[PDB]
């Protein structure tokens, strides 16, 4: 769960 | 012809109101007062002049009119008031056809008509007049029967106590309701076929409260039918709430099922009288009327003799066992 | 009488839907149906009731009918000038059961003062209703289910109008949140090769004192290649099919949110077929699954009567 | 006196209601006292219309006058716009900054009069000196777009404004620089964040409304159960009040992967794509009563949970 | 081990105890909370379950009855139920297993079919009861009929034992 | 009144  | 004088009008149309006969409606004279309403328009006198017009003959007017509270002229007893103003005030400037439905005001007058008795617009009213119930009661034609479902199973659906936002309101005409219902089915001597088909989808969702009375009633006046059809849709979910329920319950139900031992059986009593049509011997057809009843008193013998070992003995259970086999 | 007795038993007893159901044809436009009629019931906005059947109804009294209903409407307006006319029109072909009854369309269209602007609609029909036409009788019209467009108090006082000629009640028709679920299952069993739109679910969350929603949106070609990995046996839509194809939508929501969605109520679904609501609105936008659509609408509108 | 400037003064009279008319006047101070009592607030709203172009006739009101009453209405009526919000960042080789009320308000006229031909220009200036700018566009010919407006707000020393959405989106990289210039910024940063409450998105971005302090018989089975699923919930949100947001876009280009099927999407390798947007309202602690409701995970996803911190609710979620 | 049976310990002297299983639980508290209002000869001792299996305590009395209150607007309350009734043995399943099936009066709404709960009730031998807890005139009702059962399954009445209590509460379609 | 508890535990043992 990364956010780009 | 004194319409043609305009400070006279409502002088008139007073006198025109009092002298009116069914021969006295004429389309002429439709056809000038409609004149006289486009072009000086509204006037109370003209109004009721019509209102008595649409009371007398609907059919040679093609104008309809609203049905709203007016006075309409001079009433409510003001007689003194009329003198007070008379001395200076105002004076300066074989049938084959049909009978009608709301023209039966007693007893006698359905008496003298009953052959010719026609359709009302909805069968709401039919609840409402008890003359109307005398005519259930010897008529057996087929679609004045099945309107007649189609209405009430509509009225115990979308009205009723679970579908609502629980409104105590609603429940009180919910309830008298069903007293309009109960004294139907007993002056009818059978059951609705709207109010067994509402039977057969509330005892699931049925607790054991909630006007108690009113439902155990509605069971009561259920018609004959055979025993195999009955226990998966009734005895099944009585027995869920017979043993856990209060005995105020237990006690109930026996009431409930000594009034259907009374309408079952007397229905059994003159079912043999009525049937002189079938050739055939009716011993096949009392034999299997034989054991749809046999097993429905061993059926509540077997609910008697289980719910006396779960109070332990208490006579007041014992007192409204032994009032179901008085029947 | 007698087949009334048996359509009560099925009602009483707790089953009244299939587990194996049918995927629905390609219902071909024929020349017998009008294709100027059917683009006017598109992309309308319509509220569901559910109707007993009428009463001493013909055919060639309509003409009589139309001015009877323009003589009454006038007059509910004046209780409480209008250039307003009704129009009874006849629809054909629309049919897939020779034995059911005619379906019709009932207008309110004004006059021109200066084609008049429409301000309601009402569409009386009955599509694959075959269970509810041997319980009546050869004099009853059997039509159960009603489609209105418009105000609600121009529905309340031609409904008055009903209720008072051909001796009937209306009732507002409402759909299950385990219906929407079979009925969104439907709509990725469809066979497409042209645009399509994008399917839309929406929950609500009945254990809060507010409302609660949250859009959910799946991409049609994502959802047919989900849909037949789960549907392994064709011609056939099962009971087991549906409820594990909600699981792994279910489970697809599980994994990055951690909130179970099964324990909330589904109230639209919307995807490329049509869109549906709980309450009885619906908005159909597509002309080759009309009737498939309205025979699931007349299935559910015979059980509300019953 | 213009026809098509004076239908704007009759305009915010029919959008006032009556209670609050009273409040606008008073704080538009521009009008004496002795003429709004004179004019009686207990008769027709019509008659309102009526008696209030008399006092704009005889006064002289301009274009600047009557913007100024339509930055007055829309202070205590903040809840038909919404709210977008945009990033200056500071450049290198910088550690103070020169800012002048008087140096404001002509870099930013001078840079509008010269793009453009026909922009109104209109500042308010409020408590803990806050500017609040309105701007009517229009394009080459005609007077610029009276009824539809467009609000910036600048609290004169922070490198944050909130703007509103424009119903003209291609005069907003023309918006957003020429606040750049003005404020001796270097770089626009669009951020995506928007509500429709301006008071609570001052409070989750500027984070200083946020904190303010200083019988044995329904005995439960679950001691190690009802007191996990609320511990999570006091740790991160808690019974604090806190800031309202009502919506949050979640596009989900994630796959499908779990123990439970073994044959259900095991071979796809293209992306399932999603849109998950949020649509009710005080979402932040409308969550929190799911956990000990039972129909949520007491290990709570932290994107849910990170939406005051992050200062963004459009997210982008990549998952194998 | 994580098992749960009805007869492994002693009950008590005239004590009995009720398992109310579910996944709401505001629900649950007011029908535990309104069991009490009804007195009666016994003292009266309500356990709330989550989701079976239970963790292992070891101050547990004998249980004497296990209802099982799933939603008709939830699925995840059968689910539940569903993961609750693999870890059980036959031997609760002789009239000490209820079955109440929240939401009924409200079918307009609803999110299981009924007939799928008769056939969860079908195969498994257990009493089925519908009603709505959301009314407090209805909840009364419901708090009188738990009674009732516990009064039998703890066996407080001379004669009626717990499978006494499954044979009246039998369900069978008609054969005709 | 201990009689009646006597075989009200005596009948439920």
């Amino acid at each position: 769960f990364i956010i780009d | 012809a004194s319409l043609q004088d305009d400070a006279l009008c409502p002088y008139v149309c007073h006198l025109l109101y009092l002298l009116t006969k069914k021969e006295n409606v004429k389309p002429f004279r439709v056809r000038k007062l409609l004149d006289l309403q486009a072009k000086m328009g509204m006037q109370p006198h003209l109004q009721a002049l019509l209102s008595l017009y649409k009371f007398f003959a609907p059919a040679l007017i093609s104008v309809s009119l609203p049905v709203r509270k007016k006075i309409y002229f001079k009433n409510s007893e003001n007689l003194w008031k009329t003198a007070l103003l008379a001395v200076k005030q105002r004076n300066r400037g074989n049938r084959s056809g049909s009978f009608p439905l709301e023209q039966l005001q007693s007893f006698p007058q359905l008496l003298q008509n009953i052959h010719c008795l026609e359709l009302p617009s909805q069968m709401g009213s039919v609840l409402n007049n008890s003359l109307l119930l005398h005519y259930i009661n010897c008529v057996r034609d087929e679609p004045v029967l099945l309107r007649f479902y189609y209405w009430l199973s509509q009225t115990l659906q979308e009205e009723c106590i679970w579908y609502k936002v629980n409104n105590y309101e609603h429940g009180k005409e919910f309830t008298n309701f069903l007293d309009t219902i109960i004294r139907a089915e007993c002056f009818l001597q059978e059951g609705f076929y709207s109010c067994e088909a509402f039977l057969y989808k509330s005892l699931p969702l049925w607790d054991g409260l909630c006007c108690r009375s009113q439902f155990l009633q509605l069971v009561s006046w259920i018609p004959f039918s055979s025993f195999s059809e009955v226990k998966p849709l009734l005895f099944d979910h009585l027995a869920q709430l017979f043993f856990t329920s209060t005995i105020y319950f237990k006690c109930s139900v026996l009431q409930s099922l000594k009034e259907l031992l009374q309408n079952w059986l007397l229905w059994l009593s003159m079912d043999i009288h009525m049937k002189p049509v079938t050739n055939s011997p009716l011993e096949t057809t009392l034999g299997g009327s034989m054991n749809s009843v046999s097993k429905l008193i061993h059926y509540v013998g077997w609910l008697s003799t289980t719910a006396m070992r779960l109070e332990s003995n208490n006579t007041f259970l014992l007192h409204f066992i032994l009032d179901f086999y008085e029947k | 009488l007698q087949k009334r007795l048996e359509s009560v038993r099925k009602q009483s007893s707790f089953i009244l839907t299939p587990p194996r159901r049918k995927i629905p044809q390609c219902s071909q436009l024929q020349e017998d149906v009008d294709p100027q009629k059917v683009a006017f019931l598109l992309h309308k906005q319509w509220t569901l009731y559910s109707l007993t059947p009428l009463y001493k109804f013909s055919y060639s009294n309509l003409k009589e009918y139309s001015r009877l209903l323009n003589a009454f409407i006038v007059a509910e307006k004046q209780k409480g000038d209008f250039n307003i006319k009704v129009i009874f029109s006849t629809l054909l072909g629309m049919k897939g059961t020779q034995r059911d009854p005619e379906a019709f369309l009932v207008q309110i269209v004004s006059k021109s003062q200066l084609e008049g602007k429409v301000l309601w609609t009402g569409w009386f029909c009955c599509v694959f209703g075959d269970s509810l036409l041997e319980t009546v009788s050869e004099d009853f019209t059997c039509l159960p289910l009603f489609l209105a467009n418009g105000a609600e108090s121009n529905t309340a006082i031609i409904g008055t109008w009903f209720q008072k000629t051909f001796d009937c009640y209306f009732s507002p028709l409402a759909i299950n949140a385990f219906n929407l679920s079979w009925m969104a299952a439907m709509w990725t069993a469809c066979k497409m090769d042209h645009y399509v739109a994008t399917t839309e679910f929406l929950w609500s969350v009945p254990c809060s004192p507010q409302s609660l929603d949250i859009s959910f949106a799946i991409h049609p070609e994502d959802a047919k290649a989900l849909w037949d990995s789960v549907h392994k046996t064709p011609g056939e839509v099962t009971q087991e099919e549906v409820d594990l194809f909600m699981d792994c939508l279910y489970s697809h929501f599980h994994r990055h949110f951690k909130i179970h969605l099964s324990a909330t109520r589904l109230v639209r679904v919307s995807t490329s077929v049509a869109s549906a609501h709980t309450d009885g609105k619906i908005k159909i936008l597509c002309h080759k699954y009309l009737i498939g659509v309205l025979a699931y609408l007349t299935e559910l509108a015979i059980f509300q009567i019953e | 006196m213009d026809e098509t400037v004076a239908e704007f003064i009759k305009r915010t009279i029919l959008k006032i209601p009556m209670n609050e008319l009273t409040t606008i006047l008073k704080a538009w101070d521009f009008l004496s006292e002795n003429q709004l009592q004179t004019v009686n607030f207990r008769q027709r709203k019509e008659s309102v219309v009526q008696h209030l172009i008399h006092l704009c006739e005889e006064k002289r009101a301009s274009i600047s006058d009557a913007a100024l009453l339509d930055i007055i209405y829309m202070q205590f009526h903040q809840h038909q716009k919404v709210w977008e919000v945009f990033q200056m960042s500071k450049g290198p080789g910088e550690d103070v900054d020169l800012f002048d009320m008087k140096q404001f308000k002509n870099s930013f006229k001078k840079i509008l009069q010269r793009a453009l031909k026909n922009v109104t220009v209109s500042f308010r200036e409020t408590e803990e000196n806050a500017v609040w700018i309105r701007i009517a566009w229009g394009t080459q010919y005609t007077k610029p777009n009276q009824y539809k407006p467009t609000y910036v707000v600048y609290y004169s020393q922070t490198p944050y404004a909130f703007t509103s959405s424009s119903m003209l989106r291609r005069n907003t990289p023309l918006l957003g620089q020429a606040l750049t210039i003005a404020s001796k910024h270097h770089q626009i940063v669009k951020m995506d964040l928007r509500s429709r409450y301006l008071d609570s998105l001052k409070a989750i971005v500027f984070k200083q409304y946020n904190q303010t302090f200083e019988d044995s018989r329904i005995i439960h089975e679950n001691i190690v159960e009802k007191e996990r699923v609320q511990r999570i919930t006091q740790e991160t949100f808690g019974d604090y009040p806190q800031p309202q947001l009502e919506f949050a876009q979640y596009k989900l280009e994630t796959k499908f992967k779990s123990g439970l099927n073994g044959s259900i999407l095991a071979e796809r390798e293209e992306p399932l794509r999603c849109l998950i947007k949020f649509s009710s309202p005080h979402l932040l602690e409308a969550l929190k009563s799911l956990a000990p409701a039972g129909i949520a995970d007491a290990p709570l996803s932290p994107l849910l949970t990170c939406i005051p911190n992050k200062r963004m609710n459009y997210f982008k979620i990549r998952d194998k | 081990m994580s098992v749960l049976r009805p007869l492994d310990k002693l009950p008590g002297l005239n004590t009995a105890t009720i398992l109310l299983v579910g996944t709401e639980d505001a629900l649950l508290q007011q029908l535990a909370d309104s069991m009490l209002k009804e007195d009666c000869a016994s003292e009266l001792k309500v356990h709330l379950a989550k989701s079976l299996p239970l963790p292992s305590s070891v101050n547990r009395p004998r249980i004497d009855l296990i209802v099982f209150v799933v939603n008709l607007h939830s699925k995840y309350s059968l689910q539940n139920t569903e993961e609750s009734l693999r870890h059980v043995d036959a031997s609760f399943f002789l009239g000490k297993v209820c079955f109440l099936a929240t939401g009924a009066g409200r079918e307009s709404h609803c999110s299981i079919h009924r007939h799928t709960v008769v056939k969860l009730a079908h195969t498994y031998q257990s009493p089925l009861l519908y009603c709505d807890l959301e009314v407090e005139g209805f909840r009364a009702t419901m708090a009188q009929r738990l009674v009732r059962v516990l009064q039998i399954c703890a066996g407080h009445v001379p004669g009626v034992s717990a499978l006494n209590l499954l044979s009246l509460l039998r369900s069978s379609e008609g054969p005709s | 009144d201990r009689m009646t508890l006597l075989l009200r535990l005596r009948a439920q043992t």
